[PDB]
RNA sequence: UGCUGACU
DNA sequence: TCGCCAGAGGACAGCGAGTCAGCAA
């Protein structure tokens, strides 16, 4: 959160409320949730010999 | 009990009306006001 | 050394393990908050030479 | 100044891999192997640690 | 050397090193050599040059009563800054850390010891205190000299600072190298406005700029008159005086007319117009009355005595010597050498007139040199010391003229009577920048001499100590020929780094390898060595014909006539001495040999410059491999390959150190500048100096005005290796962003850019501004009782809980318009004044410095409050890449509407692909791939220009890097549409590029006015943004609005909004001045005709009534017909 | 920021790279009639230099 | 009011 | 031999808009 040196002090109260990742990213619950279509690969000819 | 930290000595000097603005234990002429505990509210956005 | 607004920002982006389904949304202008909609945490740290 | 808490593009939390990153680099590991051993797969996260400049260590050197 | 240990490719394992924060044992040494010309010049100006300056200083003799008194200044000494008098305690030294906290000048004490005598047998040495002269930061008269980085951190300094600046009121003036013509070298010029100087003058003439020991400069012009005669123009105290040559030549030398003649016809002894014109110069004006050196000196003395202001008891022959010593050829001590130099400048005007030589362009760097901070400082110091002498003895002569016998009792009380002078004059030249001098110092410019050095970034700051200004007068010129970027500034000035508006071509910057000469040497064994080499002294026996011989010059002094078949070998021998450091040839002497053919090429001859203000640059001397230094004029006669395999056998005398030597320090920070078009690299250089970055490490100490800070900077993953030589990661400037080049939104077109909203909410490019306001409360009052003490009378309802009992906000409190901001207390009366915060923006107080009076005796009158203003990227803020692609932020696109890639990623910058086709910034398309490859492999690639050829391409290299990571060669990954969810048909080009955030924000450039203040002379809106202020409509807008036929929109804008009054007129007299009110039925009555039934009100502008009044002022009458 | 359609760019020569622009507010009800009828931005489709269109997509 | 920067 | 065609230089007056800032006299 921070770094301190002798004589330095932090003192605070944080309030946590409910919300959706739409009005601020901090409230978003997933790193990423993407999707991808399944690739399809077809060998039209028998590949061989290096 | 208004405290001011020296510029390089870092001694707490309390200054008032009618008195000069030098620092004790040295003689420097710049002194920073000190942060007291007062409540401030910030938003995390 | 970390500012107050920058500290507030950094604190907003920290994920809390409370499950949001047991809570509720704070009504508009509900600054105080209650057991129903808020969680409070405290950071109080001071650095000293050992 | 200090490590960003969450990667900007994605949001993945990288604010806890700073000291681990520094420790794996002191052990002899390349930045690639090090970023792999921390779980930073996509390059958006890898740039968040690879190119971080810790200037909180240079500000924390002038008098109180 | 000095360019070894230059990194071969950049690294990233220096950050993430176990020793990142430990302050180092010695300072960097590459950053130090940037401000080296500003510091090494001052070091001379203040110690070794000050003694020489005072040594000239002719003893100021004058008459008191029936007595003649002589005052000479034996020494002058400037002392490091220190607490004023001993009235202070515990530390005599004074470090620049303060005077930035307080707002004061870092000034040292200048004191001299004068010696006054009465006829030379009665004498006493008094030591007067002249005044205070400002001091540079690491300048040998400063308290931060010889301090390692660790000890430089306990005084609040940058641990990496190179001062080279002055602190005048805590503002860090940065006096910058101006361009001067040259020193001690005759430049033959063809200027057509010269024939207006007299009846028969021509447009030909050789100018010489003479400098003696860096304390005196003078400009002398030899003009050609149509008769074949040459005139001499000298300037004394800003007045131009014309002396025929011959008067000057006969005075300087006690030689026969034939010997003077045999000298001016040395190389052209067959020409007969010349032989005839020389005789006309010697006889026509000198056999007319004066034929012995003394009679010439006597005649010249009488004509010039009145305007040289010489002593009345001076023989006229002594007043002539005064003119020759102070106005012609200052550089040469002898009068015999001054003769030979005036003779070579004439021998040259005769060749320019007969078209045997080419005019020297004054705008080529070949014939240019720089004016350093020490030359301006000493040249002002010397002039002010002379002025101090003059003023003290003005006071002397004016007081009583009374029996000095007992008056030796108040001699010190007399000298001190005018020793009260030298301090404020000096601060004007530094605080204001403009020069108030009786002689303009042989300068040609009297403003913009010193400028503010602003640390917005460390790339704005480092460019103030490498700037070179052609002149401030050239900003006002129809013709643009001093803005041409000639091929002679190769390696000395950067092609790309020039301001790109009104200052273009006029404000240049030195390349990275270029450097100013600042050392001073003996140069006394050189004239005796040149003779061993083959030169024949000016005295005689050239061994050839004076036409097959080169005229040798060495710093204004003509050694003379090296033979024509010995000149090449002599030049090569002298160049080998300087390279191998043999003899005593300074490592930086410029051995020039301008060959002579039959063509009208530049005047032939072997010059040898060693003066302290020329620009030099390193080049690998082939055939010796010993890293020579060449100058601007010496570089035109030598071949310098850039890459190897460009070196040939006979050709390629030298070779350049690195291929990017030609580019400036900032132009070496642009990645792949070779693949972008040039106007774009000129905008990148100007945009890297307006970037919000990390400006410095010492907050709480600076007390500047504005200071923009970026929260979390990063270091570019693709950067030139020079970025790593001058560690520029101590001060980062931007952030790496995942940019996709896609047309997706409809809001990113025409130069506008899109920013993901979740990236912006996760801290992307957040920033802040620090507004430090110095409240000195000696204002609001004059020299009365102290109305000034910060303080709160107990219980004021106004400051109930916003201040903290010393009339100063709390540290950490938030301020908003209308909030209490300070509270003074007039101590005698006992009344407080809350002084509310009026900015319409929110900030937080982060520190408050209480400052004293410099004697530790101040009384709570001055304070410095620093407010912090959060400036995060809004819509309307300007972003930019490192390739001149600036654009505003038009949208913050939701993070779920962004096109996601097949890897789960989602760009955070959307950049329209239509800025490439017309701007041709192909370096951005390579930086994207290089940065993506870097982020993928954990590497750090270099973007040094000229490292990737046609055979080895950059796209091939980085596409192979990408294809080695599982991505595709061409850098395109295929995205999905975040709005429809379908894989777009085109595969998109995505990558990682380094964005900077510019300092121009809509929050600082937005205005709305409804009603408000008014100019009281015209009664129109005031016209500013800090004041409410209206926007000007304009004549172009008035002429484009009545092309619509809208006469009532014009009536509204120009009449009902700006100014509209009801001035009433007398209808019969038809005059606006005539109606006058009465003494209270208030009837305006016409004064000219006493009727009150004739007055009628008319709706008329207010500037029209002002116009009628100012016309009446001239007796003109405006009679207007009312209907 | 004052947002403007991109068809009206070539008419002003605006380029969205920091391009401050002024907005005036008629106050008479007789200059509004002329701003509506004469100065409107669709009566301005053709440049008066040679009558060729000015507004267009880009 | 002027000189220095700066924006299109 | 001086009026008018020629002939000379000297003087003046113009040099795109509109913005924002700081510093100092
Ligand atoms: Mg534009
Ligand atoms: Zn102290
Ligand atoms: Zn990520
Ligand atoms: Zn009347």
């Amino acid at each position: 959160i921070a770094q301190l040196r002798p004589g330095q002090e932090i003192d605070l109260l944080m309030h946590c409320v409910k919300g959706i990742g739409k009005d601020h990213a901090k409230f978003s619950p997933v790193a990423t949730a993407s999707y991808r279509l399944l690739p399809d690969i077809t060998l039209l000819e028998p590949v061989e010999g290096e | 009990p208004m405290i001011y930290i020296c510029g390089e000595c870092h001694t707490e000097n309390e200054i008032k009306s009618r008195d000069p603005i030098r620092c004790r234990e040295c003689g420097y002429r710049i002194m920073y006001k000190k942060r007291t505990k007062r409540l401030v509210v910030f938003d995390a956005r | 050394i970390v500012q107050d607004e920058i500290l507030a920002h950094r604190l907003g982006l920290i994920p809390i393990h409370a499950d949001p389904r047991l809570f509720e949304y704070r009504n508009q202008g509900d600054e105080e908050g209650t057991e129903i909609d808020t969680l409070q945490f405290r950071l109080q740290v001071r650095c000293t030479r050992n | 100044m200090i490590i960003p808490v969450r990667c900007f593009t994605c949001g993945k939390i990288v604010g806890n891999k700073w000291e681990a990153y520094l420790g794996l680099l002191q052990a002899e590991y390349t930045e690639g192997d090090a970023l792999d051993a921390l779980g930073l797969k996509r390059y958006c996260c890898r740039r968040m640690l690879l190119a971080h400049v810790d200037l909180i260590e240079k500000l924390l050197n002038y008098a109180p | 050397s000095r360019w070894r240990n230059l990194p071969s490719g950049p690294s990233l394992k220096h950050l993430t090193d176990p020793s990142y924060g430990i302050p180092r044992e010695q300072q960097k040494a590459a950053l130090q050599e940037l401000t080296r010309a500003h510091v090494e010049s001052f070091n001379y100006a203040v110690h070794e040059g000050l003694g020489l300056a005072v040594q000239a200083i002719p003893p100021f003799e004058f008459a008191f009563k029936d007595e003649r008194i002589s005052f000479t200044i034996l020494d002058a000494v400037i002392s490091p800054p220190t607490v004023p008098k001993g009235t202070i305690c515990k530390e005599a030294n004074v470090y620049p850390a303060e005077c930035r906290g307080r707002r004061s000048t870092y000034r040292g004490k200048l004191t001299a010891d004068i010696n006054w005598a009465v006829n030379g047998i009665s004498k006493g040495i008094i030591k007067q205190f002249l005044g205070y002269v400002p001091i540079m930061v690491k300048s040998k008269l400063c308290n931060l000299r010889n301090l390692p980085p660790q000890a430089l951190i306990e005084h609040h300094e940058e641990a990496e600072e190179m001062g080279g600046y002055f602190i005048i009121n805590g503002i860090e003036k940065v006096i910058r190298m101006l361009i001067m013509p040259r020193r001690n070298f005759p430049i033959a010029m063809i200027r057509p406005k010269w024939k207006t100087r007299g009846p028969g003058y021509t447009q030909y003439g050789v100018s010489m700029h003479c400098v003696r020991e860096e304390h005196s400069a003078v400009n002398m012009n030899l003009h050609y008159l149509e008769n074949g005669t040459v005139m001499l123009n000298f300037i004394y105290r800003k007045e131009l005086f014309f002396l025929p040559l011959g008067f000057a030549l006969k005075a300087l030398v006690s030689f026969s007319d034939y010997q003077i003649f045999q000298e001016l016809i040395k190389g052209k002894e067959d020409d007969s117009f010349l032989r005839n014109s020389v005789s006309q110069m010697l006889r026509i004006v000198m056999e007319e009355g004066c034929s012995t050196q003394k009679q010439v000196l006597n005649y010249l003395g009488e004509c010039f005595r009145v305007k040289l202001n010489v002593p009345d008891w001076y023989p006229n022959e002594q007043a002539a010597e005064f003119l020759f010593n102070q106005c012609i050829c200052i550089h040469l001590k002898s009068n015999t050498e001054k003769f030979y130099m005036l003779c070579l400048m004439t021998r040259k005007l005769f060749a320019l007139a007969k078209g045997e030589c080419m005019e020297d362009n004054p705008d080529s760097l070949v014939n240019q040199e720089v004016l350093t901070p020490g030359q301006l400082f000493l040249m002002f110091l010397k002039e002010k010391l002379e002025g101090w002498l003059v003023s003290i003895k003005i006071a002397f002569d004016k007081k009583a003229q009374k029996t000095s016998v007992s008056m030796n009792t108040d001699n010190l009380m007399r000298i001190f009577t005018m020793g009260i002078d030298l301090t404020k004059p000096f601060e004007y030249l530094f605080a204001t920048g403009n020069l108030r001098s009786k002689t303009g110092l042989g300068l040609l410019q009297d403003s913009g001499l010193c400028v503010v050095a602003d640390k917005l970034n460390f790339i704005r700051y480092l460019s103030h100590f490498r700037c070179v200004h052609r002149g401030a007068d050239f900003a006002k010129m129809r013709t643009t020929t001093v803005r041409r970027l000639l091929p002679e500034s190769w390696g000395f000035l950067c092609p790309v780094h020039t301001p790109d508006g009104e200052p273009c071509g006029l404000m240049n910057h030195l390349t990275a390898v270029c450097e100013v000469v600042t050392q001073f040497v003996y140069t006394a064994s050189i004239p005796a060595l040149l003779c061993n080499l083959g030169v024949t002294p000016i005295d005689g026996a050239p061994h050839r014909s004076y036409s097959e011989c080169y005229p040798v010059l060495l710093d204004g002094v003509m050694v003379g006539w090296v033979d024509k078949d010995l000149a090449p070998g002599i030049a090569d021998s002298l160049r080998h001495f300087k390279v191998l450091r043999e003899k005593r040839i300074p490592p930086w002497m410029e051995v020039v040999l301008i060959p002579m053919t039959g063509k009208p090429s530049l005047y032939p001859g072997l010059f040898l410059f060693t003066t302290p203000c020329r620009l030099v640059r390193p080049v690998q001397n082939l055939a010796l491999g010993k890293e020579e230094l060449i100058g601007t004029m010496e570089q035109i006669f030598m071949n310098v390959a850039i890459f190897e395999d460009e070196v040939f056998a006979g050709v390629t005398t030298h070779q350049e150190l690195f291929p990017h030597s030609l580019l400036s320090v900032i132009a070496n920070f642009i990645p792949f500048s070779d693949h972008n078009q040039s106007p774009r690299n000129m905008y990148q250089c100007q945009m890297g100096k307006q970037t919000m970055g990390f400006p410095l490490l010492t907050y709480q100490d600076r007390s500047d005005n504005k200071l923009y800070r970026l929260q979390t900077p990063q270091s570019p993953l693709v950067r030139p290796s020079m970025y790593d030589y001058y560690d520029m990661d101590n001060y980062p400037i931007g952030t790496n962003a995942i940019v996709a080049v896609i047309s997706y939104t409809g809001y990113d077109m025409e130069d506008a850019m899109i920013v993901n909203k979740a990236s912006w909410e996760r801290g992307f490019a957040h920033g802040s501004v620090y507004k430090s306001e110095f409240i000195d409360l000696s204002e609001k009052i004059k020299q009365g009782d102290s109305s000034l003490v910060f303080g709160i009378k107990p219980g004021d309802p106004r400051v109930l809980q916003k201040l903290d009992d010393d009339g100063l906000p709390f540290i950490g409190a938030k301020l908003q318009y209308g909030d209490p901001y300070y509270s003074y207390l007039n101590l005698n009366t006992g009344e407080s004044f809350v002084m509310y915060y009026k900015s319409k923006e929110n900030c937080v107080v982060d520190n408050i410095k209480v400052c004293s009076n410099d004697t530790g005796s101040g009384k709570f009158k001055c304070v410095c409050i620093t407010m912090r203003v959060p400036r995060n990227p809004t819509i309307g803020d300007k972003f930019a890449s490192r390739h001149g692609q600036k654009g505003i932020l038009s949208r913050l696109w939701p993070a779920e509407d962004m096109p996601f890639t097949e890897s789960g990623m989602v760009p955070d910058i959307l950049f329209n692909p239509h800025g490439f086709p017309s701007r041709m910034t192909i370096g951005m398309l390579i930086e994207s791939m290089a940065g993506k490859s870097a982020a993928l492999h954990g590497l750090c690639h270099d973007a040094t220009p000229f490292i990737f050829s046609e055979e080895n391409s950059a796209l091939e290299y980085f596409g192979e890097m990408l294809k080695a990571a599982g991505y595709n060669f061409y850098g395109t990954e295929r995205l999905y549409s975040g709005i429809s969810g379908l894989e777009l048909e085109a595969d998109i080009f995505i990558g990682v590029v380094y964005y900077q955030r510019l300092r121009h924000m809509v929050s600082d450039k937005f205005q709305v006015r409804t009603t408000g203040a008014r100019d009281r002379v015209t009664n129109q809106p005031i016209g500013g943004r800090n004041v409410q202020g209206g926007i000007r409509f304009g004549e172009m807008e008035r002429d484009a609005l009545l092309a619509h036929g809208t006469s009532f929109l014009l009536h509204d804008r120009l009449f009902n909004c700006s100014d509209r009054s009801v001035a009433h007129v007398c209808v019969k007299c038809g005059s606006l001045l005539s109606p006058l009110l009465e003494k209270p039925n208030r009837k305006y009555n016409c004064t000219l005709c006493s009727r009150s039934d004739t007055i009628d009100t008319v709706s008329v502008p207010y500037v029209f009534r002002y116009f009628v009044a100012e016309l009446a002022a001239m007796n003109i009458k405006v009679k207007l017909d009312v209907v | 920021v004052l947002r403007l359609h991109y068809a009206n760019c070539k008419a002003y020569n605006a380029d969205f790279d920091g391009d401050e622009m002024n907005a005036h507010f008629p106050q008479s009800e007789l200059g509004r009639a002329e701003a509506y009828v004469l100065a409107c931005t669709d009566q301005q489709y053709l440049v008066p230099k040679d009558g060729q269109p000015l507004a267009g997509l880009i």
